[PDB]
């Protein structure tokens, strides 16, 4: 009734095997308090800014950057929809062509935070000069605790 | 009678009658090895031509009947195509 | 025609090396992973993974011990 | 005359003569005109070619150093050696 | 080898043989190449001055002075700002940005 | 004119065995015919009205210019302007043209080998694509291979024969065998259950077999033109030898075409 | 990060791969400087010392087997000395020997880039055995 | 005595093949070239 | 009296290459090229030393925030310890 | 009263569950909104398949997309390996490719068996 | 009638030289619009049109590649100088030589007409799909048909050249006594015959993709296949344009040094090794398209081998000048400049061969600076070296030496100040084929646009160098065109010369 | 005559100055005699100027033509 509860506590005091088993039961019950897995997803476009302000760079500036954590192995799958393009960021040493039908992968590990600028490196038409690339590099804890919460529905 | 060919002919001798017939029969052996049988099967093929039919309609897959530009330079259907297979009104 | 001089055989050693490497690279492509005309090649996961790792490791395994030691430059 | 084996029958020999032209005995070059271009190699180097021009009615002339001497002679026919004189086989 | 040299020197009599490396004197060459360079500079200046249909607002002196106030600093939408190109401008590794420095 | 032959013998013919031509109008006309036919072809691609007629007009002009050029060459052969070394140079030029056509076909079959070996996700990685019923090797294509091998051997007969009747009959047999290779390729092009617009398989099949059929037609016409020069004077010279060389080249090309497309299903 | 005015060499780097590329470039430039210096100095000296005002008549020198073999064999050693680090750099581009932390699907259009992601975020109790022992001593008394 | 009426290389056919064609073709190429240039430069593509 | 070809070349060694000193000039060129190349490589090595010092000082900074993070976590553990013991 | 010397295994198991739950609801919460300081986040992406060693990964995308529907046909709808296949192809395949493949499947233009 | 119906090789070669000069003028005009749009940040004279800028760079690249250097070196100096140099009375096929020339004005006309149709062919000179396929209209078809006609022209010319060298040599003259220009032209013909039909097949596939709705390079095709075929053509193409320059530089340097060429067999073997290696290295243009690392590995290792034969050729030229009696004239300065400045164009090619470094500088101005060193200063200097060398023989006109030196110094200064700053732009990451750039790239762009105007001025000054000639009589030479009168007769070598081997 | 095969083969046996030439290019010592065209240096500079004009003005006309179609 309640002494059997106290007798179970006394058996916790006495038997090390029962103590370890109930410790494992506590561990199993605490894992049932952990929130379940949630999906992080987005789909946004990046356009060049027509008019810049001081502190920004002309031609190279976009409206929506790409946010990537540092010290983390990132898989980048580069592709295209209509013609050929090329994703080039000279700071990161990445330049891979975007081919309609292919899915070219890059493995990349960023050592420091910063802002990295790039442009398209394959002739794609009239506005080949106006498709810039900006990558925003932050710490992994900021990316995992603050940025990904912006994409949770 | 005084052409350039006849003028230079004694300085270009031909490299040396029944040997020609021997060579002709040697090549004619390989000719009749495949000659009459190929012609016979092709004459058989010319009479078994546009008589059989296929009614195997094909669904409009993305790789079938590519129309990046509308139509063809000579019309709607392809050239040499009298019996179009890809299906229209795909149920 | 003429007698090849002593330079041209010192030329012909890396030229023969390059021609042999070109022939080998041409030959080993239809014995690789993505050159399969079926979706049923990948339903056998053991053989597919073994063949693809064999294609990975060849000519790379001669470089792993210097990849691990950052031998990526003439000087250090 | 040099051995006419492996020589084309229309190469007009005098070029295939068995003589070294000296000052007191030059090699007589036949020609259809008053001047003609001929080519002489270096006696010490097969790879080097000197082209010279011989003129009708001139002294013997040497083109390369330590080479043959030459005198041009205007003729109406040049013996097309290979069927002209080895068909004679005199 | 000498006779073709002497023949080419007779068919080209304006080429001098005086015993110097630059056979044509520099008093002839330098003024004319200077005049050609001057004409090229005039064409370049004419292109710069009269052949522009849009001058960017990021090159005006107000933009330039307001940019020189800021320096080589990039903003972030998720973090404090950061100094751009830290190796060539010799920022030490302890300092990441302007605002995170907070000078002593 | 009567001293033109005398001047030629005095200055060119008696001095070297090579052939020096008088001035000719056909290269310029052939070049501007190519200009007109290229304009017509570009207009016919995009369905511009009276564009196909312009392309046909330019092609007809190129054909007429080439026919008159070749008639002039045949006339120059019949008047004994070509020595033996000139005919050897003719065969050398035919060998160079054969090498160029060979690399054209190498580039064409490179596409078949590339596209057939590794199908893409756009095809749902299946070669040949679903719906496409490929043409088999155990049928009319084997009859074509037999007929073209017989044409190879019959053209080989006329190269070595010395009886003129044997040469004429062998050439006529080779030409008639070549015409049966094309009249049956037309039946393949009519019975085939796919189009040049249906998948890269249909694309590569039709383009490569069409280029081969065009070369077969050119070789058959060249063998026909070499026979009529022999039907007149019982001598053809370089016209017989070069046409036989071109025909053997076409035969060798069919081996690669059959063994890559029909057997390898590429 | 971003380019600068009057810049000569590469930009600054944020990965070890790009710094390896730049170091390989500077290692190649080490050999190129010596090659260009030797060519330019020897050309200048040959030009000045063999002008016709210095030379009465030239010398016959068509071949020299030793020097031909020397300038054939020295650049081949330079080629193979360059090639092995470049081959090592090419093969080190795949770095899948870790756990990947992120997928980014970059799509190139006319005329804007498009960025995608679809991952899953899950949480894990940081060092639970200390909390397990805390619960153990909370339940034992 | 070595040419017939059927012969393609008959010298009685030399004027028609080598002189009349060199002017008829020479003006037809011009009249086709100008029309083709106008058709390409000032034409509207329907495909 | 015939037309003689003139002496057109010296033999290699007794003309105007006896005073050239080919090996000396090659040694001078290689010395100058190696000196310039070693100056360039010294500059590159100095830059790499600066990059290594930068990343070392960055790691020295980065160790400090995460020590004070786990110290704060241990302080929260010491609070929750007496939360279940009071 | 049933003591520990007289209780069975199932009643003892229920008592263990009650003893654990009544205190861990105080520690972590009934839902778990108190562990946020002791929780470590981690992002899950599709793993490296050794079957696909090249840089072009469109075949990896296509194979995972087909394996999901094979898992759905064979091992029910909610088997964990089926969600492994789903979260592996969603981590790799661009969404335009995916929606094209479902509209092909809806049209009847899919060459797969299942 | 003389210049429309010609069968002589000397007239057809001169027609090639004039047509190449016209193509150089057109390309120089198209190159000033590029450097005048690129002088300042923002929008220049093109009014912010990017399609027009793409059309301009496409037309400029195609014209300067195919219609300037190729007809000048291969069709120009080759047709004029080959039968004289070997002793042939004519070409082997004299009417084929005329249709070789007469297919070039229709090709240039179609290329210039493509600019005025629709919005033009803005694709680049490589014409990569699906950008070439997406273009509505007719202009891209005209540009590709221009490419077909030019390719057929080059194939027919190579056929004539190869039958001429093989079968019409002078008696007694083997393939050992030909000068190095003949060897260069013969190896160039071999490369043309082997490489151009691959381009013809690739462009036929492009036409069928554009117009016939086929599936060569499309959704269901393979877009890397076009780059494979195109660069398998295109890398032998750049050695086609550079081997006659090697031959010309050998002839010029040998002449004015009073010495034969050092290491003749080594020179021929180096040219042959360059010719053979040019067919197996082609995917060094495709490092960033997503090829497997073994392919990249091989093409990196194989591309660096081409440095050794070129280094032997350069050191052999320097040994040819060594221990001579050298007289520095205007063609001599165009060959010393070739040797000193082609080295700067090849050392950056070594850097571009290494694929790790090429990940940073692909499609930047480092590439542009490299290939304007090897073309504007290797091939153009070779063209201009032979104009001041053989010009009085070919045209009959002399030249003023002072104005030619003025022209040389202007060109030399204007090209070392146009493309030397383009190295620093490419190392800092400025992309190719762009007209609006970032604000920090302004200084080197201004310097490069300053150099282009000096180049244009040197183009203008070249027209003023011609003058009347003085004609003399020849006795002896080392090559067969320097015993002829200037100009030679319509049938030069009235008697076929023979080479007599002495008793030795 | 005038259409014989000998006319096709050996050409037409013309001797001397062709129509408006001042020198025999076919059978004289030089195939190009530039000091014998009357007013040679005037026509030479006229042709050079026309060549420079066309080769430097065709691209500008193409720029003007495309930009005049957008400005409509
Ligand atoms: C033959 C090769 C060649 C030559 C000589 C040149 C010459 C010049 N080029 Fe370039 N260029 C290319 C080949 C060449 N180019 C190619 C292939 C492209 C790429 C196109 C594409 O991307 O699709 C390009 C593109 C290109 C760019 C890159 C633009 C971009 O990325 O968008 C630039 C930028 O500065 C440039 C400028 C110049 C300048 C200022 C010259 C100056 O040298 C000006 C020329 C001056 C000369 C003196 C040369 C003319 C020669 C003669 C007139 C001699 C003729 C004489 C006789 C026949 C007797 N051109
Ligand atoms: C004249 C034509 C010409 C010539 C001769 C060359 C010669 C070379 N080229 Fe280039 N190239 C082009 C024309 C040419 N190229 C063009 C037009 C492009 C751009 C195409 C486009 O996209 O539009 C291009 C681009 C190009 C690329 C592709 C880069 C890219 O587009 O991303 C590469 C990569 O390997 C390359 C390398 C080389 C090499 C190694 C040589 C070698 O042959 C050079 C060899 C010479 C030397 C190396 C110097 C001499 C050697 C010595 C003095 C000995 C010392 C040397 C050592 C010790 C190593 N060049
Ligand atoms: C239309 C183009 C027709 C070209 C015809 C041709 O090239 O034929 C020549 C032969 O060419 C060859 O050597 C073979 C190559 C054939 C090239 C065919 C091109 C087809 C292009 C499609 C004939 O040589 P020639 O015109 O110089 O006359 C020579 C004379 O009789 C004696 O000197
Ligand atoms: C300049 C160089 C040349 C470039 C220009 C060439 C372009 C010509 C395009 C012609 C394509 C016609 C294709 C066509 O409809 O015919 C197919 C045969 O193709 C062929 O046989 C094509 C032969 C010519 C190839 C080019 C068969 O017709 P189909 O495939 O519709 O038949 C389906 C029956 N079931
Ligand atoms: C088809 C592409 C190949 C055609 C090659 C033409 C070679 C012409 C040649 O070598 O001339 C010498 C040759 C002279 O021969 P001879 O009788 O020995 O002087 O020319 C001819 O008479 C052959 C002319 C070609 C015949 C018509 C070609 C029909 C092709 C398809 C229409
Ligand atoms: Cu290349
Ligand atoms: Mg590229």
């Amino acid at each position: 009734m309640s002494e059997s509860k106290d007798q179970l506590k006394e058996k916790l005091k006495a038997d090390p095997s029962f103590r370890a088993e109930l410790k494992d039961r506590i561990k199993n019950a605490l894992l049932s308090k952990v929130p379940a897995s949630v999906p992080i997803s987005y789909n946004f476009d990046s356009y060049m800014l027509t008019e810049v302000q001081p502190g920004q760079l002309r031609v190279l500036e976009v409206d929506e950057r790409l946010v990537l954590p540092t010290n983390t192995l990132i898989r980048l799958l580069v592709t295209a929809s209509d013609v050929l393009h090329s994703w080039a960021v000279p700071a990161l040493g990445v330049k891979m062509d975007a081919v309609p039908g292919r899915l070219n992968q890059v493995w990349m590990s960023i050592n420091r935070e910063g802002v990295f600028y790039g442009q398209c490196s394959e002739l794609c038409g009239a506005n080949h000069s106006f498709m810039p690339i900006v990558v925003e590099a932050i710490s992994p804890r900021q990316f995992l605790t603050e940025y990904v919460k912006k994409w949770i529905s | 009678g005084e052409t350039i060919d006849k003028y230079w002919a004694p300085y270009f001798p031909k490299p040396a009658a029944d040997e020609a017939k021997k060579s002709v029969n040697k090549e004619m052996v390989g000719f009749m090895l495949l000659g009459p049988v190929g012609v016979a099967f092709m004459l058989y093929d010319f009479a078994v031509g546009l008589e059989e039919e296929h009614h195997v309609t094909i669904p409009p897959y993305p790789w079938m009947r590519i129309r990046r530009l509308p139509g063809m330079p000579w019309g709607q259907d392809g050239l040499f195509e009298g019996h179009p297979r890809v299906a229209t009104t795909w149920p | 025609p003429f007698k090849l001089p002593l330079d041209a055989y010192i030329l012909m050693l890396p030229i023969t090396y390059a021609s042999a490497a070109f022939v080998a690279m041409c030959c080993r492509v239809p014995t690789a992973d993505p050159e399969t005309s079926s979706i049923a090649y990948y339903e056998d996961e053991q053989k597919s993974a073994a063949a693809a790792q064999r294609y990975d490791n060849s000519f790379k395994q001669f470089f792993d011990a210097r990849i691990r030691n950052h031998k990526v430059g003439v000087f250090q | 005359y040099r051995p006419l084996g492996d020589k084309e029958l229309w190469h007009e020999a005098w070029m295939y003569e068995d003589k070294f032209g000296t000052e007191e005995d030059p090699i007589i070059v036949p020609s259809l005109e008053a001047e003609r271009i001929i080519g002489v190699t270096d006696p010490e180097d097969e790879t080097l070619v000197v082209w010279g021009i011989l003129k009708d009615g001139e002294p013997p002339r040497q083109f390369v150093e330590n080479g043959e001497f030459y005198v041009l002679k205007h003729v109406e026919y040049i013996k097309k050696v290979g069927d002209v004189l080895e068909a004679i086989e005199g | 080898a000498r006779a073709q040299i002497e023949r080419w020197a007779a068919e080209h009599p304006t080429a001098p043989r005086v015993g110097r490396i630059f056979e044509v004197p520099l008093g002839y060459v330098v003024p004319r190449v200077a005049a050609g360079i001057a004409a090229a500079g005039c064409l370049w200046y004419m292109n710069n001055t009269f052949l522009q249909t849009y001058r960017p607002e990021s090159l005006s002196k107000e933009f330039l002075e307001e940019q020189a106030k800021i320096g080589e600093v990039a903003q972030r939408m998720n973090a404090p700002p950061v100094y751009l190109n830290p190796f060539t401008n010799r920022i030490p590794g302890s300092i990441l940005g302007p605002e995170d420095a907070k000078p002593e | 004119h009567q001293t033109a032959k005398e001047f030629y013998m005095e200055h060119i013919g008696k001095r070297h065995p090579f052939h020096v031509l008088p001035p000719s109008p056909w290269p310029m006309l052939a070049g501007w015919g190519t200009y007109v036919s290229c304009l017509g072809m570009a207009a016919w691609f995009h369905n511009m009205p009276t564009g196909g007629a312009l392309m046909a007009f330019g092609m007809a002009n190129i054909a007429w210019t080439a026919i008159t050029w070749w008639r002039d060459c045949a006339i120059e052969g019949d008047m004994g302007m070509h020595t033996e070394v000139v005919r050897k140079n003719f065969i050398s030029g035919m060998w160079a043209f054969i090498v160029s056509e060979a690399l054209l076909f190498v580039g064409l079959l490179w596409a078949c080998l590339h596209l057939g070996m590794s199908p893409s996700v756009a095809l749902q990685m299946q070669w040949p694509p679903v719906g496409i019923e490929p043409i088999g090797w155990d049928k009319r294509a084997l009859v074509m291979s037999a007929v073209l091998a017989a044409s190879y051997y019959s053209a080989n007969v006329a190269m070595v024969a010395k009886d003129p009747k044997v040469v004429m009959g062998a050439l006529a047999t080779t030409i008639g065998l070549g015409a049966m290779f094309l009249a049956d390729q037309y039946l393949e092009y009519n019975e085939t259950p796919f189009t040049i617009t249906d998948s890269p398989y249909g694309t590569t099949f039709f383009v490569t077999t069409g280029f081969h059929g065009m070369h077969v037609l050119l070789g058959s016409l060249y063998l026909t033109a070499a026979l009529m020069m022999y039907k007149r004077t019982h001598n053809a010279g370089a016209a017989l030898k070069s046409s036989i060389l071109y025909w053997h080249f076409v035969d060798i090309v069919w081996i690669a075409v059959y063994g890559i497309i029909y057997v390898g299903q590429y | 990060d971003s380019p600068q005015p009057w810049q000569l060499l590469f930009q600054d780097t944020a990965t070890s791969t790009a710094q390896a590329m730049i170091d390989l470039h500077h290692d190649i430039f080490f050999f190129l400087i010596t090659v260009v210096t030797l060519v330019f100095y020897m050309m200048f000296q040959i030009i000045t010392k063999f002008h016709y005002s210095k030379v009465l008549k030239p010398e016959k020198l068509t071949h020299h087997t030793t020097m031909e073999v020397i300038w054939t064999i020295i650049p081949t050693l330079i080629v193979v000395m360059i090639a092995i680090p470049s081959l090592t750099l090419i093969y080190s581009l795949d770095q899948h020997t870790e756990r990947p932390g992120l997928t980014v699907k970059i799509i190139g259009r006319q005329w804007y880039w498009s960025y995608e992601m679809h991952d899953h975020l899950q949480h894990k109790l940081l060092d639970p055995d200390r909390l397990v022992g805390i619960a153990e001593k909370a339940l034992v008394k | 005595d070595s040419y017939k009426a059927t012969d393609f290389t008959n010298p009685k056919y030399n004027y028609f093949f080598r002189e009349l064609t060199a002017r008829v073709q020479g003006v037809l190429l011009t009249g086709g070239s100008l029309y083709g240039t106008w058709l390409v430069v000032f034409g509207e593509a329907q495909r | 009296k015939a037309v003689y070809a003139p002496s057109e070349y010296f033999k290699y060694g007794e003309g105007a290459s006896k005073h050239f000193g080919f090996a000396k000039h090659v040694a001078i060129a290689m010395t100058v090229g190696l000196g310039l190349s070693f100056a360039w490589k010294t500059w590159h090595w100095n830059e790499k030393r600066y990059i290594a010092q930068y990343y070392a000082d960055m790691a020295r900074r980065e160790a400090r925030e995460d020590a004070a993070r786990k110290s704060a976590l241990a302080d929260k553990y010491k609070q929750l310890e007496e939360e279940l013991l009071s | 009263k049933p003591t520990l010397e007289s209780l069975s295994a199932d009643e003892l198991e229920e008592l263990k569950n009650e003893v654990v739950s009544e205190v861990v609801d105080k520690i972590a919460g009934e839902d778990g909104t108190k562990l946020a300081d002791f929780l470590e986040p981690e992002l899950i992406t599709a793993p490296y398949d050794p079957r696909f060693p090249n840089r072009n990964q469109a075949r990896h995308c296509f194979v995972r997309f087909n394996e999901y529907y094979k898992c759905l046909y064979e091992r029910g709808e909610e088997h964990p390996r089926c969600q492994f296949y789903q979260k592996a192809y969603q981590s790799l395949c661009p969404s335009e490719w995916v929606e094209s493949w479902q509209e092909l499947r809806e049209k009847g233009l899919w060459t797969g068996k299942y | 009638m003389r210049w429309l119906y010609s069968t002589s090789h000397k007239d057809i070669g001169l027609l090639y030289l004039v047509f190449a000069f016209f193509g150089g003028l057109l390309g120089t005009s198209l190159s000033m619009l590029i450097r005048y749009e690129l002088a300042l940040p923002g929008r220049g004279l093109l009014d912010g049109n990017g399609q027009l800028y793409n059309v301009i760079i496409t037309g400029h690249g195609i014209i300067m590649l195919l219609f300037m250097v190729m007809p000048a070196l291969f069709g120009g100096f080759g047709n004029w100088l080959l039968p004289i140099m070997i002793g042939a009375p004519d070409m082997a096929f004299p009417r084929l030589n005329n249709i070789s020339f007469w297919l070039n004005p229709p090709a240039l006309a179609l290329l210039l007409l493509s600019t005025l149709v629709e919005q033009g062919p803005g694709t680049g000179w490589t014409a990569y799909p699906p950008l070439s396929v997406q273009h509505s209209g007719t202009s891209v078809d005209l540009a590709i048909l221009s490419l077909h006609l030019n390719g057929l022209s080059s194939i027919l010319g190579a056929v004539n050249m190869l039958v001429t060298v093989a079968g019409l040599r002078a008696p007694g003259m083997k393939l050992l006594h030909m000068p190095l220009f003949v060897w260069a032209i013969a190896l160039t013909a071999v490369l043309v015959i082997l490489a151009v039909p691959v381009l013809a097949a690739a462009l036929v596939m492009l036409l069928t993709d554009r117009n016939i709705n086929t599936a060569y390079f499309c959704e269901s095709g393979d877009l890397i296949l076009y780059q494979h075929l195109f660069w398998f053509f295109g890398h032998p193409e750049v050695y086609i344009l550079i081997l006659p320059a090697f031959g010309i530089v050998s002839q010029v340097v040998s002449f004015f040094s009073q010495k034969p060429v050092f290491g003749l067999t080594g020179m021929i073997c180096a040219m042959g090794a360059i010719s053979l290696l040019g067919f197996i290295v082609w995917a060094h243009h495709m490092f960033t398209v997503g090829l497997d690392l073994d392919t990249v590995a091989y093409f990196t290792s194989a591309t660096m081998i081409i440095a050794v034969p070129t280094g032997m050729k350069i050191f052999s030229w320097m040994a040819t000048i060594y221990s001579g009696r050298v007289w520095f004239t205007t063609p001599m300065w165009f060959a010393v400049g070739f040797i000193c400045l082609f080295t700067l164009g090849g050392v950056t090619g070594v850097v571009l061969a290494n694929a790790g470094v090429d990940m940073l500088v692909h499609d930047t101005y480092y590439v542009v600076a490299h290939f304007h060193y090897v073309l504007s200063m290797g091939a153009v200097f070779g063209i201009f070296a032979g104009v001041y060398f053989w010009g009085n023989l070919i045209t009959g006109l002399g030249y003023h030496e002072g104005r030619a030196m003025v022209h040389f110094w202007l060109l030399f200064i204007g090209v070392n100040l146009t493309f030397f700053p383009q190295h620093f732009l490419g190392l800092a990451g400025m992309p190719r084929r762009m007209f609006d750039y970032a604000d920090c790239f302004a200084g080197w762009n201004a310097v490069s646009s300053f150099g282009a105007s000096i180049s244009f001025i040197s183009v203008i000054v070249f027209a003023t160098t011609f003058q009347e000639a003085v004609r003399t009589v020849p006795r002896t030479a080392t090559t067969l065109e320097w015993v002829l009168l200037a100009t030679p007769a319509h049938h030069a070598l009235s008697q076929v010369p023979v080479l007599r081997t002495a008793s030795s | 005559e005038k259409y014989s095969h000998e006319e096709v083969v050996y050409g037409d046996g013309h001797h001397g100055l062709r129509k408006g030439y001042t020198y025999d290019f076919e059978h004289g010592p030089h195939y190009l005699q530039p000091e014998k065209i009357p007013n040679f240096w005037s026509k030479f500079y006229a042709g050079t100027g026309a060549l420079y004009a066309v080769g430097l003005g065709v691209p500008l006309f193409a720029v003007w033509w495309q930009q005049s179609k957008l400005k409509a």
